[PDB]
């Protein structure tokens, strides 16, 4: 079983860098996707994107295809989203969760099974 | 980087995928619409393979004394043909099946190289590595618009044309 | 020597002599397969089909 | 891309009652579905996946079936933990969107 | 076990031993009874063999 | 329409044919010659499975006593046998030869459709939905030599030509 843990800043001002980094113990980056799950306050879950492998396949979604950009480094293990543009609308509790999950040899796409405990962030003044 | 070269390692996504390269980014992709449909077929085989086999409680082992001689023997015999037409059946079938696995990936392997190549009949030269070289620069939506299949040849056929007079 | 009684059948023991009499009987039910084995192995407590 | 409906919204039963969630799928996915349910703040964990088979991890009261635009989840008995909402996720394609969320209540 | 230590106390030949093996594989209820008292039903004979 | 698209319900003459669409006139067709030998096939698959199986006067109800359990158990065991054997092969054949004959059936629909292409050559453009649409204007006569094979390419080269110079 891995262990997640997330990093955030807690706090954020409207439109500069956003910046979170989720370190990953007992697991590294290898045959395993890496990705981010995000929920706003009382709503459903939606995905922003995801990395596998070491840097080889990146995955955003056609939304924030632009804003969000996925940066990976095994040395230090940890995979981290930058993000630029920021909006009141990205106020969200931030999931990082590794696809674990795997049929006939293949790494089934975006089906997550551990996540981390979450890391609340708000845009406000 | 082609199929007939060998099979990459860093892409686990999916079994069948393209490698895209540009100005703005490179890195790998998984076609899921394929690998789903052979992922689904695959795991109907194994599953008609194991399931359509169903045991019921029987005894295998006999006893018979000196007396029974012709019943030792008929036991003996009965077991040996089972086992015999079981060994024969698996062992043909199984080598069979993995043949139609190897043929039937292959295929999905051809069958998505004339799919890109009917959808990119000219506008991109053709290696013959496996790889499509773009005559015409467009950026990432241009090469996932080849992953969606929405690519069409108008757009970049004045563009093709010149880079063929260029070269 | 042994035999099967239905129910409903009474058995008849007749002798002057050398005969070994049934102390015990035992009644049982019909169990259609599972035959004997022969296996020196330890007992565990886990089904297996 | 692929819209993602659930039915019922809300649903309320007690302990060992049996319960079935339907989400339903506006195109043929097939039989690819994600099943996860979330407690109030905390992480959400995987239930179903192939919308026929078991995570190990998972109690076995869990059952899912279903195919082509209609699936059900059922659940035999339903104890204090099983009292969370439950979300229905896709995964032929991106985007890869999730259920709005079906929230079980005690009575 | 491959060899039983215990087949018989004494001496002799079982009529059907594969037959009553047969039988015996599988039985899911069973008791043990006497079909005749140890005592009281043979008055003249010993019983004490 | 196209066969990616679907299969038409209007043909009743073959499994295989064209639809012809012109000034004069249209309307459906079939390709009788491919159609015949595939129906020749099946029919012999359909017959070899059927036939080869082979039966002698048998009994298979046979009836023991308590004194003879061991062989009532013998009987069963040998019946189970042969039942099971005989199902699970059967299932696997009929299962292995269904997709087969799909396939054959596919096959032979790619086999056609390049036939057509390879005739037109580049005087007709791909609708990329299985349906080759004329630059030149083509009467009946070569629809129905596009069905003979006896389509001649220079005849109508410069027609296509000079239609592929207007667009
Ligand atoms: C049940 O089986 C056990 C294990 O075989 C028997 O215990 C022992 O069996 C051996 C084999 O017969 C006995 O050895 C014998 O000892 C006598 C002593 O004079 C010797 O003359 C023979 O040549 C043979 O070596 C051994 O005594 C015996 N142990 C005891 C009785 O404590 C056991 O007898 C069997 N019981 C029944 C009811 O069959
Ligand atoms: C991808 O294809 C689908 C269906 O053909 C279409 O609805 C969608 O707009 C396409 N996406 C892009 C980015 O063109
Ligand atoms: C025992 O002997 C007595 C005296 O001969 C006789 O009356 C009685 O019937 C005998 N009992 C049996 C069971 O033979
Ligand atoms: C059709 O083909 C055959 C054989 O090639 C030929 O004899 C016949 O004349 C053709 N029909 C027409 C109308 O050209």
């Amino acid at each position: 079983q891995v262990q997640l843990q997330e990093s955030g800043p807690g706090l954020v001002k409207p439109s500069e860098i956003l910046s979170l980094t989720c370190a990953v113990s007992g697991g590294s980056f290898s045959s395993y996707c890496w990705g981010w799950i995000r929920q706003p306050p009382g709503k459903g879950l939606e995905w922003i994107g995801s990395i596998c492998g070491s840097g080889g396949s990146n995955y955003l979604n056609p939304s924030l295809k632009s804003r969000v950009t996925l940066s990976v480094d095994t040395s230090k293990n940890q995979f981290s989203l930058i993000l630029n543009s920021v909006t009141a609308a990205d106020t969200a509790v931030y999931y990082c969760a590794r696809e674990g999950i795997t049929i006939f040899g293949v790494v089934i796409p975006r089906v997550l099974d551990s996540w981390g405990q979450g890391a609340v962030v708000t845009v406000s003044s | 980087a082609g199929f007939i070269e060998g099979g990459w390692t860093g892409m686990v996504d999916g079994w069948y995928g393209y490698h895209h390269q540009n100005e703005q980014g490179s890195g790998y992709a998984a076609d899921q619409k394929s690998t789903q449909n052979a992922i689904n077929c695959i795991t109907n085989k194994v599953n008609s393979v194991i399931e359509k086999m169903n045991t019921q409680f029987t005894a295998v082992g006999k006893e018979f004394n000196k007396l029974e001689r012709r019943m030792e023997n008929l036991n003996k015999k009965v077991d040996d043909g089972f086992i015999d037409i079981w060994t024969y059946n698996a062992e043909l079938l199984v080598l069979l099946e993995n043949e139609r696995t190897l043929d039937f990936h292959d295929s999905n392997v051809k069958n998505l190289y004339e799919k890109v190549k009917s959808q990119l009949k000219n506008n991109a030269k053709e290696i013959g590595n496996g790889c499509f070289e773009f005559y015409h620069k467009c950026n990432d939506e241009c090469m996932e618009s080849v992953k969606n299949g929405t690519y069409d040849y108008p757009k970049y056929s004045e563009e093709s044309k010149l880079n063929r007079e260029k070269i | 020597y042994w035999t099967l009684l239905e129910p409903g059948d009474t058995i008849i023991f007749e002798a002057n002599g050398n005969l070994i009499a049934p102390r015990y009987a035992f009644a049982l039910s019909r169990g259609f397969g599972s035959g004997i084995i022969n296996s020196n192995a330890p007992m565990d407590e886990c089904d297996a089909k | 891309d692929i819209q993602m409906t659930q039915s019922p919204s809300s649903l309320s039963a007690s302990v060992g009652d049996t319960v079935t969630i339907t989400c339903r799928a506006s195109q043929s996915i097939s039989s690819w579905l994600a099943w996860y349910q979330q407690k109030p703040g905390k992480a959400p964990n995987l239930l179903i996946y192939r919308a026929s088979t078991l995570q190990s991890g998972v109690p076995s009261r869990f059952s899912g079936s279903g195919s082509g635009t209609d699936f059900t989840l059922t659940i035999s008995s339903l104890q204090s933990e099983d009292f969370a909402t439950y979300f229905c996720q896709q995964s032929t394609s991106s985007p890869f969107t999730f259920g709005p969320g079906t929230k079980l209540d005690i009575k | 076990k491959p060899n039983p230590e215990n087949g018989t106390c004494y001496p002799g030949h079982f009529a059907d031993y594969e037959e009553l093996r047969e039988q015996l594989s599988s039985v899911s209820s069973f008791e043990r009874f006497e079909i005749f008292p140890k005592e009281s039903s043979w008055p003249n004979h010993t019983t004490t063999g």
